[PDB]
C-alpha cells in the first residue's frame, strides 16, 4: 500500500517442495509479499535474493504499513 | 490463473499453544 509492496516476517523455519513452487525461508527473515490470499492457507512472497514462491501464511506474519 | 497457486493445503505449524488465542 501507498507506493510500496506489502511485507512479512517468518515465525518458524520452512523448506519448499519442488513440484509445488513454494519458497524456502528461515525464522525472523523478512520477505516482500506479492499475494496475501491464494487459497488453502498460503501467501505469495519473495526473499532478498529475488526468488518467489508460495509460503504457509500460518508460518509468517504481515508487517505494518507506514514503517 | 495467470498467477501462482497452491497444489495442497498448508502444512501444520509448531506454534506454542495448549489452547488457541481468543482473538
Amino acid at each position: 500500500g501507498s507506493h510500496m509492496a506489502t511485507k512479512a516476517r517468518v515465525m518458524y523455519d520452512f523448506a519448499a517442495e519442488p513440484g509445488n513452487n513454494e519458497l524456502t525461508v528461515n525464522e525472523g527473515e523478512i520477505i516482500t509479499i506479492t499475494n496475501p490470499d491464494v487459497g488453502g492457507g498460503w501467501l505469495e512472497g519473495r526473499n532478498i535474493k529475488g526468488e518467489r514462491g508460495l509460503v504457509p501464511t500460518d508460518y509468517v506474519e504481515i508487517l505494518p504499513s507506514d514503517g | 490463473a495467470e498467477r501462482l497457486i497452491p497444489r495442497r493445503p498448508a502444512p501444520p505449524v509448531p506454534v506454542p499453544a495448549r489452547i488457541p488465542s481468543p482473538r
